[PDB]
């Protein structure tokens, strides 16, 4: 098993190190290579390393920026990246094969939990709420759709949920999307009988744990 | 170098059936180092087939690798439910270890027709002096869907950013959210607003109206 | 020489001295097993074998019996009823240069496991793997060897460290090397106790 280092938030023009810890196995007959993917992309190829002599092959597009290193003492190999752009925010992994002994797996059959990193340059900042309350032309044969906006917030996560939690049959939740000031943006929606409006109380809990921020947004019918 | 392409982009197929995948390079690829990996949303990809003809340790014999030289191909006897990821083929003879685009495997049943709903801004968000409108398309099964904002019978572009949800376990049918965020400016000189959708399953564009003199 | 093609040369047929050696008062390490270094002059055995090389300043307690690690495994592995004496010393000016030194390698992978004193000069490509490596270094397919970097910043742990071994061997033989004795001016016409030879 394989055990990378946490998420990061860095600045552009920075450098940024990862850790690949390795236990469990005979690390010293191993060899790791990195992939990096983007949100919703395709996998992308960074380089490899083979931990016995520490030699290393890397791809001709980040020659000049990526190195790896490793340690024997702690068993653990090294990325450091250096001037970051924002296009550089992916989840990054380390792969390398099991070996007992001499012997090895002829695949990279382990591979590590990744690890997030986002270079930017907005600072942190809580979310806004902003109600879509239903109205007559929403409202469409008995099936209304109402939720809640989340808007402002550079961090990635934020969870909403509905009825503190007991809300959630045909609840949609839609993934974040950028602006062009920096800023994550996300809605959630919930479909409701046309006669359920003005009978239960509907109301979005939502949380932001880097701007220790919770709100319990009651949403109305407009008038 | 060495380009590896997957030709298959997208297989609809219901479980049970056969499924096939093709991963194909430019020149001769090394038969005792190549891999095939299988992804899901959020987790980190597992390994399959190695070896161009060996299954990995705990995958099920249905999985089966096969083809040498330019050509490579993984078959499926028989779907079942936890087999619908993204597959990619690569390959580690040569120095650049190229990946492939990957293909992404879904179950198929029957086409649903999209619900459209609209959502006035709210008087609050008056206050931020930005106006957010939503259009929101629900349970439609195929993912071709595209929906154009109109404003006094005029096409506004460059502010009508979508989000697609996943696919649905229960009904497997992908829900819309296209979000008009608009100045404040644009928003009180018109009248008018609209989102016009068009669907595979909708014989016709619908078009779901709004107006600011309701507000 | 490299640890991985460590020297050997055979001495006999002459009269050593090891107090100098014993008080050259330069030596780093001077460890004997199994024999007094102070009494060395007072022994004599059928002939000897010094062993030289250059290592790591840090890898220097792996040349004992009973040692486990890289170099006690594939480069240099002494009997555990190894017989004789150990020497090192730094050689922080002779070997260390700016920009490094690259004329001292040392193994990495090898098959099995080394029996003492032998040597492996081989340099077939490793086959970590269970496919054949067919002369092509890449996946699973390592060059056994690499090279030391001797840069005159590095720390002391890190300096080169010259070593040098001592075997003494004994078996039904004439047993001519060994150490000199000393003489005293004759004395005459009186009752004294004499030793001439025998």
């Amino acid at each position: 098993q394989l055990v990378q280092s946490g998420p990061e938030v860095k600045k552009p023009g920075t450098s940024v190190k990862v850790s690949c810890k390795a236990s469990g196995f005979t690390f010293y007959y191993s060899a790791v290579q990195w992939v990096r993917q983007a949100r919703g992309q395709r996998l992308e190829w960074l380089g490899w390393m083979a931990v016995g002599s520490g030699k290393a092959n890397y791809a001709q597009k980040f020659q000049e920026r990526l190195t790896l290193t490793r340690d024997m003492s702690t068993s653990t190999a090294y990325m450091e990246l250096s001037s970051l752009r924002s296009e550089d925010t992916a989840v990054y992994y380390c792969a390398a094969p099991n070996c007992t002994g001499g012997s090895c797996y002829d695949g990279f059959n382990l591979w590590g939990q990744g690890t997030v990193v986002t270079v930017s340059s907005a600072s942190t900042k809580g979310p806004s709420v902003f109600p879509l309350a239903p109205s007559s032309k929403s409202t469409s044969g008995g099936t209304a759709a109402l939720g809640c906006l989340v808007k402002d917030y550079f961090p990635e996560p934020v969870t909403v949920s509905w009825n503190s939690g007991a809300l959630t049959s045909g609840v949609h939740t839609f993934p974040a999307v950028l602006q062009s000031s920096g800023l994550y943006s996300l809605s959630s929606v919930v479909t409701v009988p046309s006669s359920s409006l003005g009978t239960q109380t509907y109301i979005c809990n939502v949380n932001h744990k880097p701007s220790n921020t919770k709100v319990d947004k009651k949403v109305e019918p407009k008038s | 170098e060495i380009v590896l392409t997957q030709s298959p982009g997208t297989l609809s197929l219901s479980p049970g059936d056969r499924a096939i995948l093709s991963c194909r390079a430019s020149q001769t690829v090394n038969s005792n180092y190549l891999a095939w990996y299988q992804q899901k949303p959020g987790q980190a990809p597992r390994l399959l087939i190695y070896g161009t003809s060996s299954r990995a340790t705990g995958i099920p014999d249905r999985f089966s690798g096969s083809g040498s030289g330019t050509d490579f191909t993984l078959t499926i006897s028989r779907l079942e439910p936890e087999d619908f990821a993204v597959y990619y083929c690569q390959q580690y003879g040569s120095s650049p270890w190229l990946f492939g685009q990957g293909t992404k495997v879904e179950i198929k049943r029957t086409v649903a027709a999209p619900s459209v709903f609209i959502f006035p801004p709210s008087d609050e968000q008056l206050k931020s002096g930005t106006a957010s409108v939503v259009c929101l398309l629900n349970n439609f099964y195929p993912r071709e869907a595209k929906v154009q904002w109109k404003v006094d019978n005029a096409l506004q572009s460059g502010n009508s950013q979508e989000s697609v949800t996943e696919q649905d376990s229960k009904d497997s049918t992908y829900s819309l959210s296209s979000t008009l965020t608009l100045s404040k400016a644009d928003y009180e000189k018109h009248k008018v607003y609209a989102c016009e959708v068009t669907h595979q399953g909708l014989s016709s564009p619908v078009t779901k109206s709004f107006n600011r003199g309701e507000c | 020489a490299s640890v991985y093609a460590w020297n050997r040369k055979r001495i006999s047929n002459c009269v050593a001295d090891y107090s100098v050696l014993y008080n050259s008062a330069s030596f780093s390490t001077f460890k004997c097993y199994g024999v007094s270094p102070t009494k060395l002059n007072d022994l004599c055995f059928t002939n000897v074998y010094a062993d030289s090389f250059v290592i790591r300043g840090d890898e220097v307690r792996q040349i004992a019996p009973g040692q486990t690690g890289k170099i006690a495994d594939y480069n240099y592995k002494l009997p555990d009823d190894f017989t004789g004496c150990v020497i090192a010393w730094n050689s922080n000016n002779l070997d260390s240069k700016v920009g490094g030194n690259y004329n001292y390698l040392y193994r990495l992978f090898r098959k099995s496991n080394l029996k003492p004193f032998e040597r492996d000069i081989s340099t077939e490509i490793y086959q970590a793997g269970s496919t054949p490596c067919n002369g092509v270094e890449g996946f699973n397919c390592y060059f056994p060897l690499q090279s030391y970097g001797f840069q005159p910043t590095n720390g002391v742990g890190y300096q080169p460290y010259r070593v040098v071994v001592l075997s003494f061997e004994l078996l039904h033989a004439p047993a001519t090397v060994c150490g000199p004795k000393k003489s005293t001016n004759l004395v005459k016409n009186k009752c004294v106790n004499f030793n001439f030879n025998g």
